[PDB]
């Protein structure tokens, strides 16, 4: 059943998408063999579906029981004025077929409920929560945890919208002996609209779904290895798009907050969880605004060249250590004043040699709260440095921040010191 | 077209959900309906921008494009249809906009924008959106916007990323450098995935709506400065980086603050020799970059 080759028609339609680095024929076949479920055919669901249909997701399921109304067309741009009164799912698929008739579209002409949630979700690979409903959002996350599904959730309100990837790669309920991605309860313990806001989050949802399928981000890591922290999966990002009608794009229009992993005491995914699929069906979790404050924001792991310089000029980073991990001869061409050179090549060997005293890799420290900042050539290996330093308990249980500079010394040149001698 | 002082019964129902947003209301809606927004380019950037300006009720929407719909671009140009392959992009896009909302007036320009016609196309419009995704054309549009006093919302695809910036808003006449003024595109500078270009396009519409509703393109009170919190005189360069092997991260979005108008800018700076006559005659020359 799995499709392994491309036809002449598919090569034409997808040619300009396959040349994107990291896509190719393999990435395209992964999309065409994938099954994505979209719950909600409105403000979030329309843009999400448009771009998943165009990209060539093989099977697209759409769940919605409401109908097209004139008052919602301003934000539901996949519907037509001529199709007012039609079921949203029927209206949306009509437009998706126009974009791309090759995918198989599966309508669910009813709303998701605790009684049918598991039945609807089980066959699908990636789940997109395009409901703007809190109750349904908690229900979907619960089911995705119990059924082992990755979830891309979005929400919108008057002035802001949000997006987050949850339970990806999925980890069974109750597992707390390893690093695991959070669920929606881990992140948010229970307490008009502008088109661009909901449209933004919807397009971003499709973007994440495409990434997950093409790169197989929902597949487990190699036995004994943890997911790369650089993939932003086990500690996903909470994207928040703030839309203020009286201010153009600002520094905090797009805010990305790093979340913690699975909570050990989470009602749904934590240990000693009482949540079950039959309990949901029986109404045991009673799924009583649309966006609420998070409850597991994690300590920051990175800093921009701009922000690091801004703090250095104002003397804010007191007592801190600055580690330059470029190789010796590269460090000799110039560096940030005050940077100590600890080449990455030797660093990995010395770290390999601590499988026996304590922490000789590093240099003279002060207090237990003294931040460490890592910088490399262009920010490709510095996250791995930070990750192993934390693996050896040199963050002192979280009291000591360990960060790297985004973009390395290249970003330093581009953002702060254009005349820096970069190699 | 720009003289509406009332909303009809159909418009009240169609726009009820967005008027109730704080800062919009009836005054905000009439400002959209009395506005004229030009969209240069009917492709990956232009389709999402047009869709959301149409739904929101911008009274007059112009679209400039001379190319045709192709099958290999549908993955990113989602306002087009497979059965409309071979049709002009401008006509195929307006077909879908009319579906979304038939109340606005749509003005197609069925031909390429060029140095010989840029001023003719741009002059009648209030806010300009550059959706060309062509570096050379970007400089042409910026230049003309500076000379004709227009606010410009420009977006682009670059490598594995997208970009967006609001320029010359509120517009300031060429050569004025004795006050704070917004930059032009020169002041700032010298295979694509659908969601990338789609997100920038939606962002472009969100900015055009901001400008018209809050009148961000109007001058400040005499002797008063433009509030820096509006991010206009020193705008932000939004950069969204999209990597297929990494979920959205904390710095996939970079907001770089730009400087104001440069005193020595070739186009908007002091002693500028750029003119509308020159642009028409090939001076400067917009070399393909
Ligand atoms: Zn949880
Ligand atoms: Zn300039």
């Amino acid at each position: 059943s799995t499709q392994k080759s491309l036809s002449k028609e598919e090569i034409e339609r997808y040619s300009r998408q396959m040349i994107v680095p990291g896509m190719g024929k393999e990435g395209q076949l992964r999309l065409m063999n994938a099954k994505v479920l979209i719950i909600g055919a409105g403000g979030l669901g329309c843009p999400a579906a448009q771009y998943l249909a165009g990209a060539g997701v093989g099977t697209i399921g759409i769940v919605d029981g409401d109908s097209v109304e004139t008052s919602n067309l301003h934000r539901q741009v996949a519907h037509a004025t001529k199709r007012v009164g039609m079921l949203k799912v029927d209206s949306l698929i009509t437009h998706l077929i126009e974009i791309n008739p090759l995918p198989v579209y599966v309508p669910y002409r009813f709303d998701l409920t605790p009684q049918n949630a598991a039945q609807i979700i089980k066959p699908w690979d990636v789940i997109l929560d395009c409901t703007d409903n809190p109750a349904t959002r908690y229900l979907i996350s619960d089911v995705c945890v119990l059924l082992g599904k990755p979830l891309v959730s979005a929400a919108s309100v008057q002035k802001s919208g949000q997006l987050i990837v949850l339970n990806c790669p999925p980890t069974p309920q109750g597992v707390v002996n390893k690093k695991a991605a959070p669920c929606y309860r881990c992140c948010f313990k229970k307490p008009g609209i502008m088109g661009p806001v909901v449209g933004m989050m919807g397009v971003a949802q499709a973007g994440e779904a495409i990434k997950i399928l093409v790169s197989q981000l929902h597949m487990p890591p190699k036995e004994g290895e943890e997911v790369s922290p650089e993939k932003n999966l086990v500690q996903p990002t909470l994207l928040i798009y703030t839309y203020d009608l009286n201010s153009a794009i600002g520094p905090y229009s797009f805010r990305a907050l790093k979340m913690g992993g699975r909570k050990k005491d989470c009602f749904a995914c934590g240990e000693n969880s009482t949540l079950t699929l039959d309990g949901i069906k029986s109404g045991n979790p009673n799924y009583v605004g649309n966006m609420t404050q998070s409850t597991n924001l994690a300590p920051e792991d990175r800093i921009t060249a701009t922000a690091y310089n801004e703090k250095r000029r104002n003397g804010e980073l007191g007592e801190h250590i600055l580690l330059d991990t470029r190789e010796k001869e590269h460090f000799s061409f110039g560096s940030i004043p005050g940077a100590v050179n600890v080449p990455f090549s030797k660093f990995l060997v010395k770290a390999s040699s601590i499988k026996r005293p304590a922490e000789l890799l590093p240099m003279q420290p002060a207090s237990d709260e003294a931040p460490i900042v890592v910088v490399c050539r262009r920010g490709q290996d510095s996250q791995e440095v930070v990750e192993k330093l934390k693996e050896l308990g040199l963050d002192n249980g979280g009291k000591r921040k360990i960060m790297d500079i985004v973009g390395g010394m290249k970003a330093w040149r581009d953002e702060v010191d254009p005349d820096f001698p970069f190699i | 077209g720009s003289t509406q002082k009332s909303l009809s019964k159909e418009e009240i129902e169609r726009y009820s959900r967005q008027m109730i947003v704080p800062g919009m209301g009836k005054e905000g809606q009439l400002r959209l309906m009395n506005a004229k927004v030009l969209i240069i380019g009917a492709g990956g950037l232009g389709c999402p921008a047009a869709q959301y300006l149409a739904g929101a009720g911008v009274g007059t929407i112009g679209i400039v494009d001379g190319d045709s719909v192709e099958t290999s671009n549908l993955h990113r140009q989602v306002a087009h249809a497979t059965k409309r392959v071979g049709m002009l992009k401008v006509d195929s896009l307006i077909t879908h906009l009319i579906e979304i909302n038939p109340l606005p007036v749509y003005v197609p320009y069925r031909f390429d924008l060029t140095p010989q016609n840029a001023a003719q196309i741009i002059k009648p419009w209030d806010v300009i959106l550059d959706c060309t995704d062509n570096p050379a054309t970007r400089y042409l549009i910026s230049d003309v916007c500076v000379l004709l006093g227009k606010p410009l919302v420009s977006a682009a695809s670059v490598q594995k990323s997208g970009q967006l910036i609001v320029l010359n808003c509120p517009p300031t006449p060429q050569g004025v450098v004795n006050k704070k003024a917004a930059p032009c595109y020169r002041c700032c500078f010298k295979g694509i995935m659908g969601p990338v270009v789609g997100m920038m396009g939606v962002a472009q519409a969100g900015e055009a709506i901001k400008i018209l509703v809050s009148q961000l393109h109007m001058p400040p009170k005499e002797g008063e400065e433009v509030s820096p919190e509006k991010n206009l005189v020193q705008p932000t360069l939004l950069i969204y980086t999209y990597d297929l092997n990494s979920a959205i991260g904390p710095y996939s979005f970079r907001a770089l603050k730009m400087g104001g108008r440069k005193k020595d800018c070739f186009a908007c700076g002091e002693n500028s020799t750029l003119t509308l006559d020159g642009i028409k005659s090939g001076n400067p020359n917009y070399v393909q970059f």
